[PDB]
């Protein structure tokens, strides 16, 4: 029941015990769930006192007390956090990472994470002041399993915060120093650590192909692929997004996810009850069928075409849009035999069914798919049999009706198909 | 490239969400002004 003035007169005194007792009373007030005097101690000018106590190597208890008090303030609004940063807390917390006392080191790890989590600006400050090396040191133990779960989680979460945000994204060299430890973490058995590491990777791969290249070069793929088959939704989700981001990259980068055995997990992902997973997995597949013929070939070899046909047919519209892209990319870069196989899997009917949708873009995608398929049929002189399949399932009526579509381009593609494969 | 980045930025604080469940709907038909000048061919049947 101390007042802020009580804390001040104690903190500013030369009595060591009064300083520690005052610091502890401060921490307790800041912990209060119902109305903590954060602003009052800030205005009292206590931040600088707390930051200074962080350097009292001689008095470990006051160091812990002030680190906690500073953390409770950092964990607050994106204003109270700024006060802590301006008070010089960042470098002070960094020097406490090597503290022999685990509970003090953890407090520093937590504080640094909360601060870097504020946004891209603070995140870069934490990096600039050299937080990464000391942070990685704490994980440089032979058996990560020897670390207390709670301890490890805060560290992983903190590193993840150094990988988060994109305006701007973390400096490349900083990401490079963090990647190796991230890979090791993907090997841990704690779902919380795995989820956080996967999230971290998902942020690092969400950008330029150059950033993807680094993540791939650091060998994260084999592990992400294994997590793709995780049973935990909190893990699968970020692992899938990370793999999804990587295959938006170059064909070479995409091959690495194929080599890691990613395709073997999709029959399950594409049939996953969680529509979000199904949607993200189909989106991911669309980026793989957007690649080289040999890659589309591997999609074929893993028996994935039937699953895409399945999602295009039965599945939420949002997921069907991704499947439409997956099919059109396939018909666009695939060989004739690959296309013939697609038709054999019953792609025609579900493809037509979507030619009456309001999303003009999806119509154009599907029309280009039908166009590509007819080109393959031309090479085989089977254009006629394709026409009958299309007509027999009501697809011709839909193509004909699109000549009244508001979008000229859709009208032109419909017309062209009509005058080439339904002429007279 | 036929490659495309995700529609929405997925994060550890928005991953668990309902996606409105969009409806296919019907396409918009060209206006009368447009149709008066559009050449439209009938499709042959078998």
């Amino acid at each position: 029941n101390w007042s802020v003035e009580d804390i001040v007169k104690g903190i500013n005194s030369n009595n060591l015990e009064s300083q520690l007792q005052a610091t502890q009373a401060a921490r307790k007030l800041l912990s209060r769930e119902k109305q903590p005097p954060i602003d009052n101690i800030i205005r009292a000018g206590l931040i600088p006192k707390f930051v200074s106590f962080l350097g009292k190597t001689d008095c470990s208890p006051i160091q812990f007390e002030s680190a906690w008090a500073l953390t409770n303030i950092a964990s607050g609004t994106s204003e109270q956090t700024k006060a802590v940063v301006d008070g010089g807390a960042i470098p002070a917390f960094i020097s406490l990472l090597a503290s022999p006392h685990a509970h003090i080191s953890e407090q520093a790890v937590w504080a640094l994470g909360n601060i870097a989590g504020d946004g891209s600006a603070f995140r870069d400050l934490v990096i600039k002041h050299g937080a990464i090396d000391p942070l990685l040191a704490l994980l440089a133990v032979p058996d990560l399993s020897t670390l207390a779960c709670g301890y490890l989680r805060n560290l992983t979460w903190t590193l993840s915060n150094l990988c988060r945000n994109k305006n701007p994204a973390p400096p490349l060299d900083a990401v490079e120093q963090i990647l190796p430890t991230l890979v090791r973490l993907l090997h841990h058995n704690d779902p919380e650590v795995l989820a956080d590491s996967c999230w971290a990777i998902s942020y690092l791969t969400d950008g330029p192909n150059e950033r993807i290249e680094m993540v791939v070069k650091k060998g994260v793929v084999p592990q992400l692929v294994k997590l793709l088959g995780a049973t935990e939704l909190p893990i699968v989700t970020p692992a899938l997004r990370a793999i999804g981001n990587i295959v938006t990259g170059t064909d070479e980068q995409t091959q690495k996810v194929i080599d890691a055995g990613a395709l073997a997990v999709f029959p399950s992902l594409l049939t996953n009850p969680k529509t979000n997973i199904q949607k993200e997995a189909t989106w991911t597949m669309s980026n793989i069928t957007a690649g080289r013929q040999d890659q589309i070939q591997q999609v074929v070899n893993h028996g994935l075409v039937p699953f895409l046909v399945g999602v295009l047919s039965k599945a939420d519209f949002k997921t069907q849009k991704e499947a439409a892209w997956a099919i059109t990319n396939y018909t666009s870069g695939g060989t004739v035999e690959q296309i013939v196989y697609l038709v054999h899997c019953g792609i025609i009917e579900p493809l037509m069914n979507l030619l009456s949708a309001k999303d003009t873009k999806i119509i154009q995608v599907i029309l280009d798919a039908i166009s590509n398929i007819f080109q393959a049929a031309e090479k085989l002189g089977e254009t006629e049999k394709l026409s009958i399949m299309i007509e027999e399932c009501g697809g011709l009526d839909k193509i004909e009706a699109l000549q009244r579509h508001e979008n000229e381009s859709v009208y032109k593609a419909s017309l062209n198909l009509i005058e080439k494969y339904f002429s007279v | 490239m036929a490659k495309r980045v995700a529609e929405k930025e997925l994060t550890d604080r928005n991953w668990d969400e309902e996606d409105e469940v969009e409806e296919m709907g019907t396409f918009s038909v060209a206006s009368e002004e447009v149709m008066k000048n559009r050449a439209v061919k009938k499709a042959k049947r078998r």
